């Protein structure tokens, strides 16, 4: 192949160009996101049951559609919340690699099959059935600047006139608004009721009847009588459109001949559907839309295409109501990107630098400035036939690959140099001679590299789906590295370097360049000396060896591993929790605190604060809240005291004199999909109908035994939310009997009043809304409220609520949690410092099986991924080994001669864990890649040193100390110049403080500290390595 | 609206015998209320930690302390089957014969749930057996409705 | 495919104008464009134009006077004058659907609404006549 | 059956019409309601797409705006087809 | 027809280099391939 192309430069030129233009319009064309699908594919079922409890909505929707929930392919395990808001949530969770469309249809079936039996109020509605595995591109947040639109009247707009329009959008997936569409609210008052004779029953029956769309067939409809002259649509009542003509509703003609209108015995506005939750934005009313990315859809496209869309109703939009975004992850996927390809173009120019040291000439400096962006290119290509996206984990798995793509440009350009310099052979001679000792080589190596690469994409679970990018991202970019250097390099080779003289070192050169060549000339004898006298006594060196494998093997057990890094991704998180039976007026007055506070104490590094009533991620109701903080630009944040992590700590901090209310600070995840990472995800769960009540004591008395191991276990707490007191009212049947009031009537009064009733649609301004009637705030805050309530007997008497009904305060709970479709309670936690949570996850086991008779346990969440992912770690490392093993015994034709080679890993990895442990860092998946990285560079260098000896030794039949000697000589120069290109290559990743600079510096230190000790290291052990191995395991050869 | 107090009002309800005491000692109000009315006595007897309910009377809490709707702790130790706490709250003085705003009494609860034990200890302190809640129901009345004739015979 | 000669245009209510109101401008853009033979030819709408439509409108106080139930007038209305699918029989061992629906000639003029009677509370048979009036009032026959 | 343009569009056609999100590859949205109670929602989607994918996400959202429609609707059955599919033949059937 | 714009200049762009590129590669000269490129019109100007 090299020799074909070297007598055809052009045509070597035109192979290039193809695969730049793939690559060039891949990039184009390509999906760029954040992250790819890193967490298991879920679904999730929504419905609301408006008024009902925590036990109502999990008695009557949640269990009957858990009970439904089987015959569904590649499912995990299945959880479920039904709280005090009426809400329920059940998700399943699914494999990884399982078709999300299939998943959500099977779930959806199955749903479909369970609707008859859900309560028709639960039906009416809509129960969701949606993927919400994906994540946030962006929130959408709405205000209006004049201060004249309430939140209720800014959600309808936002509701009726942008969600639709923005689904739309080039790329946009799933979205949901913060409020509802305006309402039509009647707002019931009792005593105008009482005086009538009228209840909540009247009230609907009347709105059924006169808000109705009545079909009236036609004049001269089918089948017609024969002469009929006119056919016209006959039009009988249509719905109300205004809250005068729901005004106008004649509930009843009194005797004396009197009307009562339904504005006698209600108040009339458009409202919310809900007012469980208050959003404000910088203080002020607010709605929005979380909007989320689609399948394969361009993230930097999406934002674009929103922004350009929103920017078109700009002239539609009513006085005031200006767009804001309090959450957009488009500008740090921006800068991610730029970092990286500024990192790709400054290793280029460095590689420029180091190829004009040592070769000090312009011809031959260019050849790696074409290949390397050549394949650089290439590789999105191939990313874009295995259906690949511009990605953080791709764009660093191309960053941690460099050093691969460099090595394959320089061995080749150095190589032709050296043989020139040494032979005095023209160029085009020259390189065939120096393709054909490397060749062969280069192939072996691209079959030992894909072995250590390859298996990483194996792995199941989330951290294989992270790992499979790195795999298949370096392992392209690799093969196509390979197919450049018997192709294009070797061509270019041929025609743009210069001849060389015979013996020409550049030595008779002067000034800086002549004391280099002379001082490196002088550096290469002193090597090979220094190597000689090594080999005369191997058996210290060997001892030494053990010594850093056993130094290697402690730095890894004392190093912690993390999931990944913490970024400052220009937002963050304050969550609010007020104690039991704390009020929406309450919790707005701490979100105001916490509003103002980073509107003043950090009002350089804060731009708005979207404070949300009524959201937490332990629980939902008027007792908890939630921040999302929108930093300014990374540009007008310097140093770490105005950095996430910072502003964090003095606000958590800031919040410790607060009213009697816990409120904590915190940063985002690298993949907020996946949620923390750090610590374990445990589930208690009832198996023997034991109750809630005896589920907590459980609970309880396994989390007080947590307690008395600080040592092993840290922040072992429940993830939901306490028993809450609940008023509990009795209806006495007989006395409802004995006073012919009916137990239906009782129960659509109380229901209608206090918790709201959905009554039909009618039509605001051309739009299909909801009527909702509901008691007036004033007439159902207190108990002392349920005897203002009558209901009209068969006899035609009005009964007070008191009449038939007693209350008293009983305890229940606001949040109920199912496991399996089984009742469970969540308790978060993690391994105390020093412990690994492998080490904690085996004492909860421990502890859970004290518990009471009838309470079982599960993991859940990264619990379940890391125990599932742990039996086949072990096997992926023996494959690997086995295969490399394999592939340099067919390269070498040998047994042994390929533990020459494979003796080189632990050199690399030494380094890494200094550097790592030296700086505080972690043992990731940026620093495992980097390992590997390492390892197959120094492999590769140990591969070509144990070539060019072996070849000396089969091919000029030399021996074996002349042959090992020759051979790292040979190899010197290409070794050092790869290893300072690289390691200055990744210098600025080691000192990144900007904006993503939490991965940069994981990839960079692991690498910079594996380079300096494998390149370092390698060079005298190597040569090492080849003799002991063949004077071992060799018959009756020769060391002659 | 001390802050020790709504500590108290927390540790009794999650049954932290030593935090109680601690705070009893640093000199937290042992009546601090609820926004429903419930004391430390009253969480106490309702999730049934007797040695807190025993500290709390110790230290002179209120054992006829009654919430918004008029229910006391020995209502809820009555109702919910704790006979130990049922026989301290009594020996401290507790009203046997104290109505909620139902008019429901301790000797109601106990029989609703047929806490056979429990009424037998009430009638020895002196339970009205005659006693009407606000429908005109004795414990007698709901021991023949709910069909427990081992109560019903108790009661007559 | 359909055609593919020419344009297809959508024209857009986007501030709840109503029907009447988009119909307004679709008119003023079509005078418009028969300003510009030159260079726009035979733009037309797709569309059906509104037709006379026969409103009844019911009288809530003289239906409660009465004692006639409104959904009883309705149902008479609607089952008399459009038709109501009531349930299934088998034709022939075939499950079918069974209609009740006026005889043509009960349900062709507006004067054939005053034939029809409801029954009160009372017992009384109350006449259309007696709780409704009517008009002619234009409407679409095909909203897009 | 009876139910006129305005009636068809306010109870059935707008209802099933803001249920139509959260569904891949849809360029556009057009809907007919008449004076012959019939209701035609069309959704185009971009030319590649699986049609088998289509209509499913569209039949799943319907499904679940069924219970806000009127009975008499619902007891017509509402029909989800793919329609951008042409007639191979019209069989015509006569009594000489 | 309004989608499909953009696009019909870069593919006949595409077309027009990657020929250029084969002629290259068949002939070994970046000048000769313009020589067969220029063939073009000749058959245009006749179906037109
Ligand atoms: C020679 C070494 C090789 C180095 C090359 C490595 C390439 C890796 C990065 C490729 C990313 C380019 O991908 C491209 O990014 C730009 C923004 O930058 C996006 O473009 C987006 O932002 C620009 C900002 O000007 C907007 O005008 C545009 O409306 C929007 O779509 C494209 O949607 C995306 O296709
Ligand atoms: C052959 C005896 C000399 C051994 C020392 C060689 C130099 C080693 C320096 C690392």
């Amino acid at each position: 192949m090299p020799n074909f192309f070297i007598d055809r430069p052009i045509f070597a030129w035109v192979i290039a160009i193809i695969i730049m233009l793939a690559g060039g319009l891949a990039i184009l064309k390509l999906p760029v996101a954040q992250y790819p699908t890193i967490a298991p594919p879920a679904v999730t079922i929504s419905a609301s049951y408006p008024g009902a409890d925590a036990k109502t909505v999990q008695d009557t929707v949640t269990q009957v559609i858990e009970q439904n929930m089987n015959g569904i392919d590649n499912l995990m395990y299945m959880s479920s919340n039904s709280d005090s808001t009426g809400t329920v949530q059940i998700t399943l969770t699914f494999e990884s690699g399982t078709d999300a469309d299939i998943a959500q249809v099977q779930v959806q079936n199955k749903l479909q099959l369970a609707m008859p039996l859900l309560p028709q109020e639960v039906q009416q509605q809509g129960v969701s059935v949606e993927k919400s595995s994906s994540s946030f591109l962006m929130v959408v947040g709405v205000i209006n600047t004049d201060g004249t639109m309430t939140q209720e009247d800014i959600s309808d707009y936002v509701a009726a006139n942008m969600k639709d329009a923005i689904s739309r959008t080039s790329g946009v997936g799933d979205v949901q608004l913060f409020g509802s569409q305006y309402a039509m609210r009647i707002w019931m008052n009792p005593n105008e009721l009482n005086k009538f004779q009228l209840t909540p029953v009247d009230v609907i029956t009347a709105i059924k009847a006169q808000n109705a769309q009545v079909a009236a067939g036609q004049l001269g409809g089918t089948p017609p009588v024969k002469g009929q002259q006119l056919n016209a649509s006959i039009i009988a009542q249509t719905r109300l459109t205004s809250t005068e003509e729901f005004g106008k509703i004649l509930l009843k003609v009194n005797q004396d001949g009197s009307r009562v209108l339904l504005r006698d015995v209600a108040k009339i506005e458009l409202g919310g559907e809900n007012y469980d939750i208050i959003a404000e934005f910088n203080g002020q009313p607010a709605s929005g839309l979380g909007i989320k990315l689609a399948t394969g859809a361009n993230a930097l496209d999406t934002a674009a295409a929103i922004r350009a869309e929103l920017a078109k109703m700009e002239p539609f939009f009513p006085s005031g109501l200006k767009i804001v975004y309090p959450y957009d992850t488009t500008p740090f996927v921006k800068i991610s990107i730029h970092e990286v390809v500024k990192t790709l173009v400054e290793a280029i120019i460095l590689v420029f630098l180091v190829m004009y040291l040592f070769l000090q000439n312009f011809r031959a400096t260019l050849i790696p400035t074409i290949a390397v962006p050549v394949v650089l290119l290439g590789t999105f290509a191939v990313l874009a036939a295995f259906g690949f996206s511009i990605n953080t984990l791709t764009m660093f798995g191309m960053v941690l690959a460099i050093g691969l793509l460099v090595d394959d440009a320089i061995v080749v350009v150095e190589n032709v140099e050296r043989v020139m310099a040494e032979e005095g052979l023209p160029p085009k001679e020259a390189t065939r001679k120096s393709m054909g000792q490397i060749q062969g080589a280069l192939v072996g190596i691209a079959m030992v590299l894909s072995a250590v690469f390859v298996p990483m994409a194996f792995f199941g679970g989330s951290t294989g789906a992270i790992y499979r990018q790195f795999s298949i991202t370096i392992v392209s970019a690799m093969a196509l590295s390979v197919l450049v250097a018997l192709i294009l390099t070797p061509a270019l080779c041929a025609t743009m370097l210069k001849p060389i003289a015979k013996g020409d070192h550049g030595e008779g050169k002067k000034g800086f360049f002549g004391w280099f060549n002379r001082m490196f000339e002088k550096s290469t004898h002193h090597y090979t000396d220094s190597v000689g006298g090594i080999l005369r006594s191997t058996g210290r060196y060997l001892v030494l060896y053990l010594i850093i494998v056993v130094g290697m093997a402690y730095l890894f057990v004392r190093l912690p591993s993390s999931a990944l890094p913490d970024e400052d991704q220009g937002v963050f998180m304050t969550m609010v929790q007020l104690p039991a039976g704390a009020t929406q007026e309450r919790t707005q007055k701490v979100l105001n605190e916490v509003t103002h506070y980073y509107l003043t104490k950090e009002k350089n590094n804060v731009e708005s604060v979207f404070a949300v009533n009524g959201f937490g991620f332990a629980g939902r109701g008027q007792n908890t809240g939630i921040a999302f903080v929108s930093l300014k630009d990374w540009a007008d944040r310097p140093g770490e005291e105005n950095k996430v992590e910072a502003i964090t700590m003095r606000a958590t901090r800031a919040f410790s004199q607060i009213k009697d209310a816990m409120v904590f600070a915190f940063n985002l995840p690298a993949i907020v999909e996946l949620g923390t990472a750090t610590g374990f995800d445990f589930e208690l769960i009832d198996q023997a109908g034991l109750g809630h009540e005896k589920l907590t004591q459980a609970r309880n008395q396994l989390l007080a035994e947590a307690a008395k191991h600080p040592d092993m276990l840290t922040s072992v707490r429940p993830n939901g939310l306490e028993d809450t007191p609940q008023f509990k009212i009795d209806i006495d049947q007989e006395k409802a009997q004995a006073l012919g009031v009916s137990i239906n009537d009782i129960n659509t009064t109380l229901g209608a009043a206090w918790g709201g009733s959905y009554v039909n649609d009618f039509i605001d301004r051309g739009r299909v809304k909801k009527v909702y009637v509901m008691s007036e705030a004033k007439y159902r805050m207190l108990p002392d409220d349920i005897g203002d309530w009558y209901v009209r007997a068969a006899d035609g008497q009005m009964v007070p609520f008191s009449a038939f009904s007693s209350s008293r305060w009983e305890y229940g709970s606001p949040r109920l949690e199912r496991y399996n479709g089984l009742p469970s309670m969540e308790i978060l936690g993690q391994a105390a410092p020093g412990k690994s949570t492998g080490e904690a996850m085996e004492l909860m086991e421990q502890l859970a099986s004290k518990l009471p008779t009838g309470v079982g346990y599960d993991w859940t969440g990264m619990s379940y991924q890391e125990r599932l992912s742990g039996n086949q770690a072990p096997s992926l490392y023996a494959i690997s080994l086995i295969v490399v093993f394999l592939c340099l015994a067919a390269l070498y034709e040998s047994w042994s001669i390929p533990f020459s080679v494979m003796l080189v890993v632990p050199l690399g990895v030494i380094g890494a864990l200094l550097a790592a442990t030296f700086r505080g860092l972690t043992n990731d998946v940026y620093f495992q890649v980097g390992l590997l990285t390492t390892i197959g560079l120094s492999a590769k260098n140990a591969i070509l040193i144990v070539e060019f000896a072996k070849d000396l030794m089969d091919k000029e039949g030399k021996g074996l100390i002349e042959a090992t000697l020759d051979a790292v000589r040979m190899r010197l120069r290409p070794i050092l110049m790869t290893s300072l290109a690289f390691i200055l290559g990744v210098m600025p990743l080691v000192i990144s403080t900007g904006a993503g600079s939490g991965a940069q510096n994981a990839v960079g230190t692991g690498v910079m500290g594996g380079m300096v000790t494998a390149t370092v290291l390698a060079i005298f052990f190597v040569p090492v390595f080849f003799v002991v191995v063949r004077r071992r395991f060799s018959r009756k050869n020769e060391d002659i | 609206g001390s802050d020790l107090g709504k500590k108290l009002l927390e540790a009794a309800r999650a049954g932290r015998d030593d935090e109680v005491r601690i705070l009893m000692a640093n000199g937290a109000d042992v009546n601090a209320a609820d926004v429903v009315g419930w004391t430390p006595l009253h969480l106490a007897a309702y999730w049934g930690h007797l040695e807190i309910v025993e500290v709390l009377l110790k230290n002179g809490a209120d054992v006829n302390a009654y919430d918004t709707l008029g229910s006391t702790p020995l209502h809820l130790a009555a109702h919910f089957g704790h006979l130990e706490i049922v026989e301290v709250l009594l020996k401290n003085g507790a009203d046997v014969n104290a109505k909620d705003d139902n008019g429901i009494t301790p000797l109601h609860l106990a029989a609703n749930r047929g806490h056979l034990e429990i009424v037998e200890v009430l009638l020895k302190y002196g339970a009205d057996v005659n006693a009407q809640d606000k429908f005109g129901k004795t414990a007698f009345d709901i021991s023949i409705n709910n069909g427990n004739e081992d109560l019903a015979e108790i009661l007559q």
